[PDB]
């Protein structure tokens, strides 16, 4: 009864701090005597490398799951695509460690992605919880022609229809564009002075430095803010009045990756005591046959719950990624951010420091101006 | 799309519902000359009013 | 420059390196002749895909790379999208794990399938619908990453329809193997066209409590995807016969004649890339080894083949990579589970029948029933106003009943379309 | 008609018998321990609406 994992992380300190990590979780709690080898391999850079040392390592070691690491470097992607093509073969799970794309969320391009990090479809209902405590009712959206967008804004129009509430109108950005003026100035020619952002990082900024050389700093113009867009250039080049969001505890590695792994472990302790396990072939070439555990993983994944993680109880939605995760509201006063509001689910607690807006007004304003120009 | 100076019997009751309603009209005249219904062009299963 | 073609172990090795070669040889001569390396293995191992890769790589620079398969699996399709971002090389997909497309273009791949698209097989379930004359409609779907995207289209096109059929609210499965809320979804349809959107696995279990609850009634209809019915030779007992699908199999066409139209789309991909520019594309030096992100200096070969005319033929692709006039063969259920052509779309993307209304008699069940009353109408006196199906509206009018009559072709021959 | 159980515990037939009534009001004619079950597949079936 001995079940190894391997693991594939950045540099060498941080694989033998998780080795002891590992190490000491196989005997937090309840535990048996046998119940996980701890193996790891290295970062590669190079795909064809790193796909031969995947396959000589984990493969060939009888391997349930991947440990997978984020990039060290978040300025490049290198997104974990490869290990979760290689695991789709017998739908071997895998672990997200901060890969917050949309693109792993949907099943139908990677069969079996696990992530502790909830992805981008939460920032919707962070607006619509903001939205619904502090009475906004017409809101514009600025999405760019992305799938991580689209997926967003669908998300928002299906979470904002079942209370008889429609967007007045989307507009759709292209990641390289440097002309939409004429799109911000027929968003500025509308009912709504509401502006929710989500696009890339260069992309925001270039939209917040049009809009402010074209005078949309002023008051009653609401600006929202998503967590990637906060960064960078945003720093340099936005002034106060920014709803920022950023998550607790998100940018931490050790802090989830304890958790995932208890969870991994009491996952293999149930599936070894619920019925019949299958093996996967030993060598790489050989075999190419579907684990018939695969679906059984995601069905004791989805449901089980385990409270001893660092926050709280841990579950899981339809797509295998973190539920119900913390949040926090970030305004930003002279270049400096500021804590006011944090999310625990469904609920809202604001500090006492106040919430300014842009224009330096200390009301909120409201976002029914009637215009009276009407053809 | 010279401006043309109609008037009659709807005027009346729109000046009256701007005054009473802080409305500023701007009159303006059908390109088409139509009320508009549904009809068909190509793609002809798209039900958009003209 | 070369081609290079992937095949399996269901026909012989030496006719397919023939027929391979011939191929190109047959008409339209290119201006640098191409060569065939074939390989052929029973095994689809990761590592043996990456190794042949690499192989047909050092081959000369290997511009076209056919890749064919004889398994099931999806993530082939994955694997392939992973290597295709990678060693900028378009690959046409051909029977096997890659006819099934379910994976997102990405913006840096080069890949154009001969798979169907969920978004081109609802209109063709649309089409089915009129000629029917089916104006019941019930979306008992399932909870699927990506399954809410196609309702709200399908809601969207039939709200936008002129026929304006009726629509219920999508009565969908929450979680499987629920055993005290199926019944109440159960109970909550009552109506007799009833459109799946499941896996194979769950339509069974959907299946079986659908025979349970007594669903395979004469005045039933049911439609299938493709994604269910995919494997045609194998059918669970729990499968009543008239099951609607629409797909692609290789009744009417062959491995040949799939490679043969890639083979084609390829040269004419090439000759409008050689009609701009005059610059020979070339590969990576490397196999997959790289240090740093890859770029493409030259135009990508997706604006040279939007528009692609072959004897006639158009085959082209969509901005995302989908065709534009895929094949869609009808098969319906035989009475002894079997499945038979009962149309094409390929006709100018319309929909055609062989005109047989009566195939849903009682076999999971023993019942008996007389719902098809056979009428036989003149049109004589002033008392029928019957006309023909105007091109205009909707085929007829808002308040008729559907009718047939044998028109005559020939002053000799007895045969009659059933317009 | 008369859509009667014709045997107790059928469990494959009475899903039939249940989905053979699409009405409203419904009369008993049994005893109070086939009237327990028959009450719980109601239930089962969801029989209980206003
Ligand atoms: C991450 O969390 C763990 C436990 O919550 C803590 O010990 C560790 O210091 C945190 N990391 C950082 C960088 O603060
Ligand atoms: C709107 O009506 C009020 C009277 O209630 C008036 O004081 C105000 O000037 C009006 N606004 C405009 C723009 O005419």
């Amino acid at each position: 009864k001995i079940v190894n994992i391997g693991a594939v992380l950045s540099t060498r300190k941080h694989e033998q701090m998780f080795r002891e990590a590992v190490n000491q979780a196989n005997k937090r709690h309840g535990s048996w005597k046998i119940q996980l080898n701890a193996t790891s391999v290295t970062h590669k850079p190079n795909a064809i490398q790193m796909a031969l040392s995947v396959c000589e390592d984990l493969i060939s070691s009888q391997v349930y799951a991947i440990l997978v690491s984020h990039p060290p470097t978040p300025n490049d992607h290198f997104t974990p695509t490869p290990v979760s093509y290689t695991a789709g073969f017998y739908r071997i799970p895998v672990l997200g460690l901060t890969t917050r794309m949309s693109i792993y969320s949907d099943k139908s391009i990677h069969l079996s992605f696990l992530r502790t990090v909830p992805p981008y479809s939460h920032q919707s209902s962070v607006w619509f919880e903001m939205m619904r405590v502090y009475s906004w009712n017409h809101i514009i959206l600025l999405v760019s022609d992305d799938h991580e967008g689209r997926a967003a804004q669908k998300r928002l129009e299906t979470l904002l229809e079942e209370r008889e509430s429609k967007a007045e109108k989307v507009l759709q950005f292209d990641p390289g564009t440097k002309n939409v003026t004429a799109l911000l100035m027929e968003a500025k020619e509308l009912e709504a002075r509401v502006i929710i952002l989500s696009a890339s990082e260069d992309d925001a900024a270039t939209v917040y430095r049009a809009a402010a050389m074209l005078n949309m700093t002023g008051s009653g113009y609401v600006w929202l803010v998503g967590e990637r867009e906060i960064s960078g250039n945003a720093l340099r080049y936005a002034p106060d009045g920014i709803l920022g969001l950023q998550l607790i505890n998100g940018k931490n590695e050790s802090a989830h990756i304890s958790d995932a792994v208890g969870v991994v472990a009491q996952a293999v302790h149930e599936l070894l005591e619920k019925e019949n396990i299958t093996d996967p072939p030993r060598g790489c070439v050989g075999n190419t046959n579907i684990w018939k555990t695969g679906p059984l993983f995601k069905r004791v994944l989805m449901s089980s719950k385990y409270a001893d993680g660092v926050t709280g109880r841990v579950e899981f939605n339809e797509d295998g990624d973190r539920k119900f995760a913390n949040y926090s509201i970030m305004n930003l006063q002279n270049r400096k951010l500021v804590q006011v509001g944090i999310y625990n689910g469904t609920h809202v607690i604001p500090n006492d420091r106040k919430i300014i807006w842009p224009g330096g007004e200390t009301e909120k304003p409201r976002g029914y101006q009637m215009s009276t120009r009407l053809k | 799309t010279v401006p043309q100076c109609c008037y009659g019997f709807c005027i009346d009751l729109l000046i009256k519902l701007a005054r009473t309603m802080n409305f500023t009209y701007e009159v303006h005249l059908v390109a088409d000359g139509k009320f508009g219904t549904q009809e068909r062009v190509n793609n002809s299963n798209k039900k958009e009013w003209n | 420059l070369n081609i290079a073609v992937m095949l399996g172990h269901s026909h012989d090795v030496t006719e397919r390196e023939l027929r391979t070669l011939w191929g190109p040889e047959q008409a339209a001569g290119l201006p640098l002749d191409v060569n065939v390396v074939a390989l052929l293995m029973n095994r689809t191992d990761p590592k043996s895909l990456i190794t042949h890769v690499c192989d047909l790589m050092s081959g000369a620079r290997i511009h076209g790379l056919v890749f064919g398969d004889d398994t099931d699996q999806e993530a082939v399709a994955q694997m392939l999208d992973f290597i295709s971002s990678h060693t900028f090389v378009p690959i046409l997909g051909i029977h096997g794990g890659a006819s099934m497309i379910m994976a997102d273009k990405d913006p840096t791949s080069t890949f154009f399938q001969f798979g169907a698209s969920i978004q081109q097989q609802a209109t063709v379930m649309l089409k089915i619908m009129q000629d029917y004359d089916w104006h019941v409609f019930s979306l008992v779907t399932t909870i699927f990453p990506g399954y809410r995207e196609f309702i709200s289209f399908v809601k969207t096109t039939v709200d936008n329809s002129f026929v304006g059929w009726d629509m219920q609210n999508v009565i969908t499965l929450d979680t499987s193997f629920e055993d005290a809320k199926t019944q109440v979804q159960l109970k909550k349809i009552h109506s007799s066209v009833i459109l799946l959107y499941c896996s194979k696995d769950e339509a069974v279990l959907i299946l079986s409590e659908a025979r349970s609850l007594g669903l395979t009634g004469y005045d039933f209809f049911w439609i299938v995807p493709s994604l269910v019915s995919g494997n045609t030779e194998l059918i669970p007992k729990e499968f009543p016969s008239g099951l609607i699908s629409v797909s692609y199999d290789d009744w009417d066409y062959s491995l040949e004649a799939r490679v043969r139209d890639g083979i084609g789309i390829l040269t004419t991909a090439a000759s409008s890339m050689l009609e701009k520019f005059s610059y020979i594309p070339e590969a990576k030096a490397s196999c997959y080894g790289q240090m740093e992100r890859p770029e493409v200096p030259m135009h990508t070969l997706h604006p040279f083949m939007v528009n692609v005319t072959w004897d006639g033929k158009d085959l082209s692709f969509t901005e995302e990579g989908y065709q534009v006039h895929p094949r869609l063969v009808v098969i319906v259920l035989n009475k002894d589970r079997e499945w038979e052509k009962v149309g094409k779309w390929e006709n100018h993307t319309l929909s055609l029948r062989h005109a047989v209304w009566p195939r849903y008699k009682s076999f999971s069940d023993c019942e008996p029933d007389d719902n098809h009353l056979s009428i036989v109408t003149l049109e004589e006196a002033p008392f029928v106003i019957v006309e023909d199906i105007d091109p205009l509206t909707e085929t007829c009018v808002r308040n008729t009943v559907p009718c047939r009559k044998f028109v005559k072709i020939n002053n000799s021959t007895n045969e009659g379309m059933n317009v």
